[PDB]
RNA sequence: CUGAUAACUUACAGGACGCUUUGGCUUCAUUGCUUUUCAGGUGAACUGCCGAGUAGGUAG
């Protein structure tokens, strides 16, 4: 009971992570004008290097899906032929279902990240009682992480240029209606809702 | 010339630059680094070595040993070029003494050139070197960014006229020795990037490390700390920067080599002009254009020398 | 021997660092000293030939 | 169960037997061979000609 | 355009009986492998919040 409009990156020489990020940033520029969190992420040909050539925006009622692909970025990037839009096809009844959850537990492993964690643990050691020695906090030793295909986003009301990193793990075709965030998503704190990978 | 067996032994024997983190409690712990190996879905090991949170400052320790193994060649083969080189050394020692090379070799020990990139985004770094044989205190230096910059700043009363001698009396005297124990205190900012030496990886950023107190610590090379204190050569056709005192004067970062045999300034056009350079050092007066600049390089290359065979 | 070669020893081709694999041994940090032990034996096997 | 460097059995026999300074002129003790061979200066003194 | 032209060799079969290779033996003197070495993250993936947290979550 879902619709999906695929957009595919044409011109032979492009960084898909650099462009998919901008598409998600346009989706973040969207839906802080209208109070909704309904639109998907859905990377169909997600490889183990360079998240692939197209991106679809899976959602419900579809009166707010069509409006996202006429935002004068997609139209301007369709005029000069770099994108190619599919005209709102219903999802087929037999599909593979994946969750594109933003982990946010990889930027908490980096040295600047775990220092920030320790420095927050310092600040809430004033739940009184003499506090931890910061010498007894080691950069584990031999960490291993997979796979997370990191995209390059940035904040607007500050000059932080964060980045979000997303993994592909798949499960249990349907639960939710729909919820799942302003960066599309399959993470946001309650809804681990499958997206059906058009 | 080049008598099919002419090897030398190095005079300057540097050691590994061991890192230590000192705390506000005034106790020293070994610096530790993590290794992020990527695990692509159905080895690429990347290391990161940052200063841990709440650390007072960092201490880098190494021991350098100036010896007298440039007088006699190791294996000469022929006893015609043997007295040539020995005569050329003692004539150089007699005419224009070891003060210049001693100063050039000690200046880039006493300003933290052997840290390479740990001076970058550093508030202050203080060097304390203990010489041997010595009869007094530790020769300690102040903040080396404002104080000690030029040659004249290093030429202060109680810390230059006594440690250039013992290097001059090392290179001159037979079996002469000078063992300097150098300790440098880096005042780095909160979570500052420490850059140690990396392994070869014959085929991304795996660090060179050794075990201290049962845990691995970064090392900053054994040869990456001898190739820093021997960045002297600025006697090549025109002049740009101090290079590594090599045979063909090879620049590393820029891929080309200045002082190349087409120019005829390398350590084969100059070594084969030995018989000329004994004639020039006879009487007055040696010019500082193409004689002293060449003799400096000759001796700077004889200190590093081995092995000259063809 | 003993001229100059053809342009195979070019300036870009003499800045190509050649790798060695050598055994490095050093005194570990925080050691008191090194202790070297062996045994020698003087005998009377020069009186009569073997 | 740890490999360690050894300095050799035959090298330290060629250390405790560097006593030969009874050779045509004299400078330093050589290794006691037959043909008074010197290692550094590759030419051997005490040759069958002398 | 061939020493040309033409061309059915076929039936049946029991190698078996027996066997001691053995005696003796000293490889051992002497030994220096050594000289010299830059692997290279331009600044860059941040700052918060919830949580008893080297657990786990979260916004931008």
């Amino acid at each position: 009971k879902w619709y999906y409009k695929t957009i595919t990156f044409l011109p032979e020489l492009c960084n898909n992570e650099s462009l998919a990020a901008k598409c998600l940033r346009v989706l973040h520029g969207f839906n802080y004008q209208y109070e909704t969190r309904n639109i998907g992420v859905s990377f169909p040909l997600w490889c183990d290097a360079t998240v692939g050539k197209k991106i679809s925006f899976v959602s419900k009622n579809k009166i707010e899906l069509d409006l996202l692909l006429k935002q004068h970025y997609f139209v301007q990037m369709e005029q000069l032929q770099y994108f190619h839009i599919s005209n709102t096809v219903l999802v087929p009844e037999d599909c593979t279902y994946v969750s594109f959850r933003r982990c946010q537990s990889i930027d908490k492993l980096t040295a600047a990240g775990l220092a920030r964690k320790i420095r927050r643990l310092e600040k809430r050691a004033l739940s009184r009682g003499e506090q931890f020695d910061p010498s007894s906090f080691a950069q584990k030793e031999h960490t291993a992480i997979a796979h997370y295909h990191s995209l390059g986003e940035s904040s607007k009301q500050t000059n932080r240029n964060f980045r979000l990193n997303i993994r592909m793990l798949s499960e249990q075709p349907r639960e939710g209606n729909s919820i799942f965030s302003s960066y599309g998503l399959s993470n946001s704190e309650n809804s681990f809702q499958p997206v059906p990978l058009i | 010339k080049l008598p099919t067996n002419l090897a030398y032994e190095r005079s300057i024997d540097p050691s590994d630059v061991c890192f230590f983190v000192v705390w506000p409690d005034d106790r020293k712990t070994p610096l530790t680094y993590n290794s992020r190996t990527l695990l692509g879905q159905m080895p690429h090991q990347v290391d990161f070595c940052h200063v841990p949170y709440g650390a007072s400052h960092i201490e880098c320790s190494f021991s350098v040993s100036f010896s007298s193994e440039l007088r006699q060649p190791y294996k000469c083969n022929s006893s015609k070029v043997k007295q040539t080189l020995v005569q050329l050394v003692e004539l150089y020692e007699t005419k224009i003494g070891w003060t210049e090379l001693a100063t050039r070799y000690l200046m880039n020990i006493c300003n933290g050139k052997w840290l390479w990139k740990n001076t970058r985004k550093a508030y202050c770094w203080n060097i304390v070197l203990t010489p041997w044989p010595w009869n007094g205190e530790k020769v300690g230096f102040e903040d080396i960014r404002t104080n000690y910059t030029s040659r004249q700043d290093f030429k202060n009363n109680k810390n230059w006229s006594a440690i250039v001698e013992m290097i001059k009396t090392a290179f001159s005297s037979t079996d002469g020795l000078a063992i300097f124990e150098v300790r440098a205190t880096l005042h780095l900012p909160t979570n500052a990037m420490v850059r140690p030496s990396q392994v070869f990886t014959e085929k991304s950023r795996v660090f060179q490390s050794t075990t201290i107190d049962g845990e691995r610590s970064p090392i900053l090379g054994a040869f990456k700390t001898g190739a820093a204190i021997a960045t002297i050569d600025d006697w090549y056709p025109e002049a740009t920067e101090p290079l590594r005192v090599g045979r063909f004067g090879v620049h590393r970062e820029d891929v080309t080599c200045y002082r190349h045999p087409s120019t005829g300034k390398d350590f084969f056009s100059i070594l084969q002009q030995a018989e000329h350079y004994i004639e020039v050092l006879s009487a007055n007066k040696t010019p500082a254009q193409e004689t002293i600049n060449d003799m400096h390089f000759l001796m700077a290359n004889l200190i590093k020398g081995g092995m000259f065979q063809h | 021997v003993s001229g100059q070669p053809i342009k195979s020893a070019t300036a870009e081709a003499l800045a190509q660092g050649n790798p060695h694999q050598v055994d490095f041994c050093h005194v570990p940090y925080g050691a008191s000293h090194i202790e070297c032990s062996f045994s020698v034996s003087f005998s009377s096997e020069l009186r009569q030939p073997y």
